RNA sequence: UAAUUGCGAUAACGAACGAGACCUUAACCUACUAAAUAGUGGUGCUAGCAUUUGCUGGUUAUCCACUUCUUAGAGGGACUAUCGGUUUCAAGCCGAUGGAAGUUUGAGGCAAUAACAGGUCUGUGAUGCCCUUAGACGUUCUGGGCCGCACGCGCGCUACACUGACGGAGCCAGCGAGUCUAACCUUGGCCGAGAGGUCUUGGUAAUCUUGUGAAACUCCGUCGUGCUGGGGAUAGAGCAUUGUAAUUAUUGCUCUUCAACGAGGAAUUCCUAGUAAGCGCAAGUCAUCAGCUUGCGUUGAUUACGUCCCUGCCCUUUGUACACACC
C-alpha cells in the first residue's frame, strides 16, 4: 500500500527493470556495446554482452531518482573502479563518458530522465511513475 | 589550519627528522542593518592590530 | 585430466549416484566424479530441478545442499 | 600617504633580547672585550628588572680552534 | 541448464591458422593460443561469428570456425575497429593490419630489421641486445639472456 | 589414562630466565588433600584449572 | 510468539526466532555444554550473540580476551595472512557458511561441534626451551587454560588455512573438514595431528 | 604509572596543615575548597591536589599521618 | 500541531547517525529506507538487535526516522544500531516514565555491544619515520 | 615510578635547572551564547506509488520555529573517583563498580648540563683564509651528461592466486588545496572505445569543485587448479596530453608479445589497540612525470600485560700503568 523503489533491494530492484527494459525492446543500445570497456580502469569487456547496457540503464535510473540531479561526470566516478597498472599501485579510475551519457541521452528518448537546471539529469514524473510501478512489482514477487 | 611541513635539518644528514608549522586563520561574520551615521562610525569604531575586517554593501 | 562434457555415461553417474551424499557442493562434485567446476555449477542448477538435493545456503562462493527430502 | 611610518621609543631596551644582541655586536664590534662584554649586558639586563639572562657567544674566542662560552646569571626556564 | 550430453560429434584439439587448439577449453580462451590473439580480440571474433560463449572449443562447428577464421583475417570488415588492431598504419604500405600464427613473428623481425638496417639508436639496442626504452641498465635486469 | 585436574591457589611468580614460565600452586581438585607447585608456559591466573600428566615430579626454579 | 505488526514488515522468521530465543544465526545457545572442564569459562558459550563480529574492545587488560564469544575468537583468527587482515567481513561469512556444512555433515549442534573441537586440541602439556647448556635441553611443563583455548583455534585456522591453500575445496568445507576431524580427535586433523606431537615431546624431555 | 610529584604533595600536606577543619573527605567539594584558599595556575593541578589532599583525609582520619 | 518528537543520535569512528523519534504506527526507518534493507548484509542483525532485545511491540507505538553520515559501511551499521536504541530510551525518558524506561534501559547495557554509550575509539597519528602511527620504517645497519 | 618519580633511610637542612607542571591535538557536554556560507521539524507550491489518513521525493530563502546532529567562542569534566586485595598496611601496584575517558586518558610540541674535529661554505647579499677574475672556476647561449651496464649492496613496488582473478551490481571516508592585474580548482552540456577534445559554469572558497559516490569492501555471476582467465616483465604497432623541444621510449590511452615468479638459504627489520597488517586518498614536489615522503581516514585482528637469555643503555660496586682517556 504505498511503495517507493527505496523499499526494493538494489540487486533486486535493478535486475528487474534491466528485463523489462530488455524486454520493452524501445531504449537505443549503442553501436558498439559489444567491443566497449566501460572503462579504461578495466581489463576486460563486460561478459553479458547481451544485457548488460540494459543493467546500467536500470542502475542510473534508480540513482538518479534517489538524488537531485546527477551528471555525466559523477557517473563515470561512481561506476569508476581501480585499475592494475602492473608493477604499480592501483588508483581510482572513471568510466568511459559515452556509455553513461548515451544512457542518459537515451533515457529522454523514453522520458525516464530529463534534462535539469543546475545542470546534470533529474528524474521525470514520467519515470519516476514507471520505476515506483515496476518496484511494487518485483516487491509483490511472493506468488 | 595552514601546514607547511619539512625537515628541520638543512643538507641532509642525521636520522630522517620533520617539523610541522601551523597557521590559524579563524574567520567570523556579523549582519546588522543601520542607517548613515551608525554604518561608517562602527567600521572604524572597532578597529584593532591584527584583526582583518570588511564590511558589504548588500544584493548581488 | 576432468571432465567439461556431459558423456551420457557420466550423466547416468550423476543422479544414480548424488543422492547418496548428504552434503554436496562444487567440490563435492569435482572429487567424487571427475567434474569440471564450470559444469559443476550447473549440474547443480539443474539438481534442483524437482529437488533431487534440496537447499539451505545458496550463495556465490559457497553452496550448500543436503540430501533428497 | 596611504601608508605613514611612526616612531616609538622602547620599553626599557634592557627586557628586548635583540636590542641587547645589537649591544653585544655593537660592544664587540666597537673592540670590547670577550668576557667583560659579556657581563656587562648581563649586568644590564639583570639591573633592569629581569629574572635572568644568558649571552653564549661562539665562534673564535682566542682563535684556532673554535670554542663557545655561557655567562648567566639569575633565573631561567628551558622547557614548556 | 546447459546439461546436454553430445555423442560422438565432440573432438577435442583441432587445428587452426597453423596452430593446435586445445578443446576443452573456453573458446574465448581456446583460441588465445595463437600468437596475435588476445582475451579482447578473441572476445570480439567470436561475438562477431555468432558463437554461443557458454562453449568449448572441442564444440564448436567446422562451419563455426571458417566464420571465426574469416573474421579474424579480415576483422575490420566486420565491424571490428581499426584501434581494436595490433598494426594499424604499416609503415610501407599504410593500410590497417592485424597479423597472427607465425606470421606475427616475421612482421617483429621485420620491424627491427628495419629500424637495424636505418641504423637509428633504437634499433642498435635490440641488436646489442639491451633494453631499447629508457630504463637504468645500472641495477636490474641481471642474469640476462 | 590416570589423569589429574588440579585447581590453581597462588601464582608464586615468573622463573625462566626468558620470563615465559610462571610458577604456581594447585589445589588437586578431586582430593583438595593434595597441595603441589607446577610450572606454566601460558598466561595463569589463580583460581582456573590445571590438567596434570604425570602427577607427581614437583620443581622448582628454571632457566 | 505474538506476531507483532508495524509500518515497515519486519518479517516473520526475523520476530519469531528473535524474541524468542536468540539464536545464532539461528542456532540455540542453549545446552551447549563445555565437554572437559577446567577450559571452562573461557570457551564462552553463555552469553548470546546472533551474529560473529562485534565493537570487540578485548585488548586492554590481560583475560578479557575470554568474555569474548569463542565463536568470534575463531572467526577473527581466520582473518590472517597479509592479503586477509582485516577483512573480518569476509570471515564471518566463511564460519555462517562452516556451521552449515557442519550441521549437515552431523546433525547436532555446529556450536557445539566447534567447541568440542577446541578443547580436545588445546595442549596439556608442553615443552619450554630451558637453558640446557650449549646444546640446550628442552623442559617439560603444563600449559595454561587460556593458552589451551588460545593454541587450539590458531592450530585449527591453521590447519583449514594450509589446507584449502591450493585445493579446489573452500575454507568453510575446510573449516569443517578440521573441526569434525578435532571435536572426534580423529588425528586426520592438522591442530590434533600438531597436539598429540607437543605432549609426545612433553612426556618425554621432562 | 602514577606517582604524584613534589610540587602536588608538598601543596596536599601544606593545604591539610593549615585547613583541617575546612576540609573534608569528598574531592569535589575539597577541589572547589581549593580555589578559595589557593591560587593555582591551571585545572588539571588544582584537581591533582585536591584529589591527594582528600587521600590523604581519608588515611588521617584513620590513624596520624607520618608527616 | 507539531507531533511529539524526540531526538537522539549514534557515533562510531567518524559515522555520526542521526535518529528521530515521534509516536506512529511502528515505521523503522534508515535513510529514508526500510531497516529490513540495510545490507552491508552479514551485519543486518547488528541494526536488528535493539528491536528484538526489549520487545518488537515497543515500537508499534512510534516512527524512527535514522539517516548516516561518515565512516564506512561497517561503523555506519554500529553508529545507527546505537542511534534508534539511544532513541527508544530517550522517548521513554521524555514521553513516558521512569521504571518502564530502565526496563529498556537495563535491557541493553546487559547486552550492551556499544548500543546507548558511544565506543571512543579514534585513529592514531601518524609518526614520520614509518608508515604507520607504531610501524617503522625498515632499518639496515650496515 | 616512565622519571633524581616518590615514600622513606638519613650529617645533613632548605632550594633552582632537567622530569612533572605547561601547550597542541583527539575523545564527553540535549548546560550558555549564536547561525542562508551549518543542519533539522513544520508550513506553503509541486512529483510519484498508494489511495484508509499514508510512504517517498522536488522547491537557495514561500513563510515560521528551533540548535539534537555541524561549526567555535565561553565554561563544565578526572582527581586514577568509589569500594576491595596487597604493601614498612608508606609511595604505590592489582582487582571489581561507575564513568565520555582510569596504559603519563591517547598522540605529539617543548625539553637541562656537558660533549663529538658527526653533517652542512652546494640554503643564504651569513662567513676567515687560500684560489681564480676577460684563452674567467664570473655570466649567458646551443647541444650532450647526471639515467651511461659483465656485476656487489640497501630502500621499495607488484606477485605466486580459489580467504582469488575477471564482469556486472551495491556504495561509505577524513586530512586537505584552489585564478589579479590572472589562467588555479573545475561541475554541467556536447564529442570521443579510450586517453583526451570543445562550448559554457561556479568558486579568492563551511557558499563553487565536493557528499571529493576513494579503494579495500559487499552482493551476483564467470572462471575451476592447469606456470590457468594467477603473475605482467620484455617487446612491436597506433592514437593523444605537457612542453620551445619527448630520440636515449616525459606521461596517458588501445591492440598485440605473456617472461621470472609454485612462499623464498644463511641471515634479518617492524610492531601491543582502532595497534599490527591490509586499503586508498589529499598535501609536498610539479609545465609534464610517484613505484618517494608528510599527513588523512576506511576495514581491522592474533599475541604480551612479561623477563634480563642475546643486544644496547643507565646507576652502583671494582681494577687501571688510560686523561689526545681502549681508534
Ligand atoms: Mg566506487
Ligand atoms: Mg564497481
Ligand atoms: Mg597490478
Ligand atoms: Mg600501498
Ligand atoms: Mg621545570
Ligand atoms: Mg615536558
Ligand atoms: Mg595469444
Ligand atoms: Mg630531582
Ligand atoms: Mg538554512
Ligand atoms: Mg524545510
Ligand atoms: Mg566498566
Ligand atoms: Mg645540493
Ligand atoms: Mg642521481
Ligand atoms: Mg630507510
Ligand atoms: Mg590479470
Ligand atoms: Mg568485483
Ligand atoms: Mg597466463
Ligand atoms: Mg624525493
Ligand atoms: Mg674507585
Ligand atoms: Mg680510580
Amino acid at each position: 500500500p504505498g511503495v517507493s523503489v527505496r523499499d526494493v533491494a538494489a540487486q533486486d530492484f535493478i535486475n528487474a527493470y534491466a528485463s523489462f527494459l530488455q524486454r520493452q525492446g524501445k531504449l537505443e543500445v549503442p553501436g558498439y556495446v559489444d567491443i566497449v570497456k566501460t572503462s579504461s580502469g578495466n581489463e576486460m569487456p563486460p561478459q553479458d554482452a547481451e544485457g548488460w547496457f540494459y543493467k546500467r540503464a536500470a542502475s542510473v535510473a534508480r540513482h538518479i531518482y534517489m538524488r537531485k540531479q546527477v551528471g555525466v561526470g559523477k557517473l563515470n566516478k561512481l561506476y569508476g573502479g581501480a585499475k592494475s597498472r602492473g608493477v604499480r599501485p592501483y588508483k581510482h579510475i572513471d568510466a568511459s563518458g559515452s556509455i553513461n551519457r548515451k544512457v542518459l541521452q537515451a533515457l529522454e528518448k523514453i522520458g525516464i530522465v530529463e534534462i535539469s537546471p543546475k545542470g546534470g539529469r533529474r528524474i521525470s514524473e514520467n519515470g519516476q511513475r514507471d520505476l515506483d510501478r515496476i518496484a511494487a512489482q518485483t516487491l509483490e514477487e511472493d506468488e | 589550519v595552514l601546514k607547511i611541513s619539512t625537515r628541520k635539518t638543512p643538507n641532509g644528514e642525521g636520522s630522517k627528522t620533520w617539523e610541522t608549522y601551523e597557521m590559524r586563520i579563524h574567520k567570523r561574520y556579523i549582519d546588522l542593518e543601520a542607517p548613515v551615521q551608525i554604518v561608517k562610525r562602527i567600521t572604524q569604531i572597532t578597529i584593532e592590530p591584527g584583526v582583518d575586517v570588511e564590511v558589504v554593501v548588500a544584493s548581488n | 585430466q576432468h571432465a567439461v562434457i556431459l558423456d551420457q555415461e557420466k550423466y547416468d553417474r550423476i543422479l544414480k549416484e548424488v543422492p547418496t551424499y548428504r552434503y554436496v557442493s562444487v567440490s563435492v562434485l569435482v572429487d567424487r566424479l571427475k567434474i569440471g567446476g564450470s559444469l559443476a555449477r550447473i549440474a547443480l542448477r539443474h539438481l534442483e530441478k524437482e529437488g533431487i538435493i534440496k537447499p539451505i545456503s545458496k550463495h556465490s562462493k559457497q553452496a550448500i545442499y543436503t540430501r533428497a527430502t | 600617504g596611504t601608508i605613514v611610518l611612526y616612531a616609538e621609543r622602547v620599553q626599557d631596551r634592557g627586557l628586548s633580547a635583540v636590542a641587547q644582541a645589537e649591544s653585544m655586536k655593537f660592544k664587540l664590534l666597537n673592540g670590547l672585550a670577550i668576557r667583560r662584554a659579556a657581563y656587562g649586558v648581563v649586568r644590564y639586563v639583570m639591573e633592569s628588572g629581569a629574572k635572568g639572562c644568558e649571552v653564549v657567544v661562539s665562534g673564535k674566542l682566542r682563535a684556532a680552534r673554535a670554542k663557545a662560552m655561557k655567562f648567566a646569571d639569575g633565573f631561567l626556564i628551558h622547557s614548556g | 541448464s546447459l546439461v546436454v550430453q553430445e555423442q560422438g560429434s565432440f573432438q577435442h584439439i583441432l587445428r587452426l591458422l597453423n596452430t593446435n587448439v586445445d578443446g576443452n577449453i573456453k573458446i574465448v580462451y581456446a583460441l588465445t593460443t595463437i600468437k596475435g590473439v588476445g582475451r579482447r580480440y578473441s572476445n570480439l571474433v567470436c561475438k562477431k561469428a555468432d558463437v554461443d560463449l557458454h562453449k568449448r572449443a572441442g564444440e564448436l562447428t567446422q562451419e563455426e570456425l571458417e566464420r571465426i577464421v574469416q573474421i579474424m583475417q579480415n576483422p575490420t570488415h566486420y565491424k571490428i575497429p581499426a584501434w581494436f588492431l595490433n598494426r594499424q598504419n604499416d609503415i610501407t604500405d599504410g593500410k590497417d593490419y592485424h597479423t597472427l600464427a607465425n606470421n606475427v613473428e616475421s612482421k617483429l623481425r621485420d620491424d627491427l630489421e628495419r629500424l637495424k638496417k636505418i641504423r637509428a639508436h633504437r634499433g642498435i639496442r635490440h641488436f646489442w641486445g639491451l633494453r631499447v626504452r629508457g630504463q637504468h641498465t645500472k641495477t636490474t635486469g641481471r642474469r640476462r639472456a | 589414562t590416570p589423569v589429574t585436574l588440579a585447581k590453581v591457589i597462588k601464582v608464586l611468580g615468573r622463573t625462566g630466565s626468558r620470563g615465559g614460565v610462571t610458577q604456581v600452586r594447585v589445589e588437586f581438585l578431586e582430593d583438595t588433600s593434595r597441595t603441589i607447585v607446577r610450572n606454566v608456559k601460558g598466561p595463569v591466573r589463580e583460581n582456573d584449572i590445571l590438567v596434570l600428566m604425570e602427577s607427581e615430579r614437583e620443581a622448582r626454579r628454571l632457566r | 510468539f505474538t506476531p507483532v505488526v508495524l509500518a515497515t514488515p519486519i518479517p516473520e522468521e526475523v520476530q519469531q526466532a528473535q524474541t524468542e530465543i536468540k539464536l545464532f544465526n539461528k542456532w540455540s545457545f542453549e545446552e551447549v555444554e563445555v565437554k572437559d572442564a577446567s577450559l571452562v569459562d573461557y570457551v564462552q558459550v553463555r552469553q548470546p550473540i546472533f551474529v560473529a563480529h562485534t565493537a570487540g574492545r578485548y585488548a586492554n587488560k590481560r583475560f578479557r580476551k575470554a568474555q569474548c564469544p569463542i565463536i568470534e575468537r575463531l572467526t577473527n583468527s581466520l582473518m590472517m595472512n597479509g592479503r586477509n587482515n582485516g577483512k573480518k567481513l569476509k570471515a564471518v561469512r566463511i564460519i555462517k557458511h562452516t556451521l552449515d556444512i557442519i550441521n549437515v555433515l552431523t546433525d547436532q549442534n555446529p556450536i557445539q561441534v566447534v567447541v568440542d573441537a577446541i578443547t580436545n586440541t588445546g595442549p596439556r602439556e608442553d615443552t619450554t626451551r630451558v637453558g640446557g647448556g650449549g646444546a640446550a635441553r628442552r623442559q617439560a611443563v603444563d600449559v595454561s587454560p587460556l593458552r589451551r583455548v588460545n593454541q587450539a583455534i590458531a592450530l585449527l585456522t591453521i590447519g583449514a588455512r594450509e589446507a584449502a591453500f591450493r585445493n579446489i575445496k573452500t575454507i568453510a568445507e575446510t573449516l569443517a573438514e578440521e573441526l569434525i576431524n578435532a571435536a572426534k580427535g580423529s588425528s586426520t586433523s592438522y591442530a590434533i595431528k600438531k597436539k598429540d606431537e607437543l605432549e609426545r615431546v612433553a612426556k618425554s624431555n621432562r | 604509572g602514577r606517582v604524584r610529584t613534589k610540587t602536588v604533595k608538598r601543596a596536599s600536606k601544606a593545604l591539610i596543615e593549615r585547613y583541617y577543619p575546612k576540609l573534608t573527605l569528598d574531592f569535589q567539594t575539597n577541589k572547589r575548597l581549593c580555589d578559595e584558599i589557593a591560587t593555582i595556575q591551571s585545572k588539571r593541578l588544582r584537581n591533582k591536589i585536591a584529589g591527594y589532599t582528600t587521600h590523604l583525609m581519608k588515611r588521617i582520619q584513620k590513624g596520624p599521618v607520618r608527616g | 500541531s507539531a507531533v511529539p518528537s524526540v531526538q537522539t543520535f549514534g557515533k562510531k569512528k567518524s559515522a555520526t547517525a542521526v535518529a528521530h523519534v515521534k509516536a506512529g504506527k511502528g515505521l523503522i526507518k534508515v535513510n529514508g529506507s526500510p531497516i529490513t534493507l540495510v545490507e552491508p548484509e552479514i551485519l543486518r542483525f547488528k541494526v536488528y538487535e535493539p528491536l528484538l532485545l526489549v520487545g518488537l511491540d515497543k515500537f508499534s507505538n512510534i516512527d524512527i526516522r535514522v539517516r548516516v553520515t561518515g565512516g564506512g559501511h561497517v561503523s555506519q551499521v554500529y553508529a545507527i544500531r546505537q542511534a534508534i536504541a539511544k532513541g527508544l530510551v530517550a522517548y521513554h525518558q521524555k514521553y513516558v516514565d521512569e521504571q518502564s524506561k530502565n526496563e529498556l534501559k537495563k535491557a541493553f547495557t546487559s547486552y550492551d555491544r556499544t548500543l546507548l554509550i558511544a565506543d571512543s575509539r579514534r585513529p592514531e597519528p601518524k609518526k614520520f619515520g614509518g608508515k604507520g602511527a607504531r610501524s617503522r620504517f625498515q632499518k639496515s645497519y650496515r
